[PDB]
């Protein structure tokens, strides 16, 4: 009980409350904005593997395009039909192809990955790249030498199917991680609904309770002390006095009643 | 901590004048002045310290002027007799000198 | 200056205070999360107009790489250089190949258009588009009426 102890004591616990609510409260709402920053910062990260894995996967094809002009433009000069781009000029075109995609597949490769990707994927993706990369590189060697007849009995129309799949199922797989990460913000976001609609129902609840816990314990005995001051001194000497614990409304009610 | 405080100078302080003025007062020093902050609950209690206060100045007051005039016109009485009872003993011995006499 | 006011008039007033802070402060925290919601509304978007769109640029690129074969196909069938697949099963796979960019392309002209989103900009990439899509159908026309010369002068 009150009595027990001071009444400026069990004040100083009664506002408590309320700084302490506002406290583990409010370090609710931290780790959610904390989380929420992580959702972005791995949100980001996915993007920017899109960003620097699609120019490279464009500049495989790029390269395709070149390799197939170049030549088509070779096959057009044995039989004379028009002219244009010679063939120097087109494989030219190739080889800076050829850059930019290890240019753009270099940066996917410093990104750092996310711990929930799969690691199976991430080497399937990788193992297509280099035979993909590798065959593109070698169709420019068969070009420049002249054996225009290997140049088109190569499996290149087969890893360019490969890397194909493990391309679209690596996008397809950002993709189911990028809704868990909008997922993780409705998570997040709900939680923020929860706990402002939950505090507040019982911030709201205490204070209905700490108005009765006051009178409970400062106006009701102050009053009884008060009134009986008014016996005393109108001449009714009959009414007690009673004590009300040791704080300083019983220190007055036992210094009263000598 | 501002409430705290604040409450601290409005409740305690104004609290402890009033329990230590009983004391004073119930030890018989009716002397003690007492001030009344606002219309409060500790001011209600001033107030109403205040007013009993006056009660015992005025009852022991009154006791006192009235105890008084019992001793003074006790003395009176009682140094009345003194003299009466001298001259009576003056009379009495008329009488025998007065019996004598008729002897 | 409490003084001026009683001990428990002092006390509801700050009760009260407790109950506006942790309305606002909430509030504000929800508001902060409010306004990240409405971010991932663009990014949740974004990531489908990107997707649709790379994947029906990237269905313009294979259908050329395909028309590519194609033409080397025909070309070799003259001269009489190996053997493969027919000229008619490579002309097929780019048509595929273009309807899959007009899948692609059919659903990113579904998805939201955000105001922040350049809409100049929009327009261009699809003037364009208009262009590439009636250039590679004017090229399974032209190789499969013979002209092969100017299948290879084309823009």
């Amino acid at each position: 009980m009150l009595k027990r102890i001071k009444i400026v004591t069990s004040l100083l616990l009664v506002l408590a409350v309320f700084g302490l609510l506002q406290l583990t409260s409010g370090g609710l709402f931290f780790n959610a904005l904390k989380n929420d920053k992580e959702n972005f910062t791995v949100l980001q990260t996915i993007r920017q593997q899109q960003s620097t894995l699609n120019g490279s996967w464009v500049a495989l094809l790029q390269t395709r395009n070149t390799l197939n002009r170049a030549g088509i433009r070779y096959m057009m000069d044995q039989n004379n039909i028009g002219s244009g781009s010679t063939v120097a000029e087109l494989m030219e075109s190739a080889s800076i192809s050829l850059k930019q995609a290890e240019k753009n597949w270099a940066d996917y490769e410093a990104l750092p990955r996310d711990p929930r990707q799969s690691t199976a994927a991430a080497a399937e993706i990788k193992r297509n790249y280099d035979i993909y990369h590798n065959a593109l590189a070698e169709l420019i060697q068969l070009l420049g030498a002249g054996k225009i007849n290997e140049f088109f009995d190569q499996p290149t129309q087969g890893y360019q199917d490969g890397f194909e799949k493990q391309y679209v199922a690596y996008m397809e797989q950002n993709d189911r991680l990028h809704d868990i990460a909008v997922s993780d913000n409705n998570a997040s976001y709900s939680q923020a609904m929860w706990i402002l609609v939950g505090v507040m129902i019982v911030v709201l609840a205490v204070i209905f309770a700490v108005w009765f816990g006051i009178k409970a314990s400062l106006v009701a005995p102050m009053n009884r002390l008060i009134d009986s001051i008014r016996h005393i001194a109108g001449g009714d000497l009959v009414k007690p006095i009673e004590v009300d614990g040791s704080n300083e409304m019983g220190q007055l009610a036992e210094s009263l009643r000598h | 901590f501002a409430v705290w405080f604040g409450i601290k100078a409005s409740l305690v302080a104004p609290m402890n004048r009033l329990i230590d003025s009983i004391r004073h007062i119930a030890g018989g020093d009716l002397v003690k002045p007492i001030e009344v902050d606002g219309s409060n609950e500790m001011g209600q209690l001033a107030e109403s310290l205040r007013h009993m206060q006056g009660e015992l100045m005025r009852t022991v007051g009154d006791v006192r002027n009235g105890a008084n005039a019992i001793y003074s016109g006790a003395s009176e009485i009682a140094t009345g007799n003194n003299d009466l009872s001298s001259r009576t003993e003056q009379q009495a011995a008329s009488l025998e000198e007065t019996a004598a006499s008729m002897e």
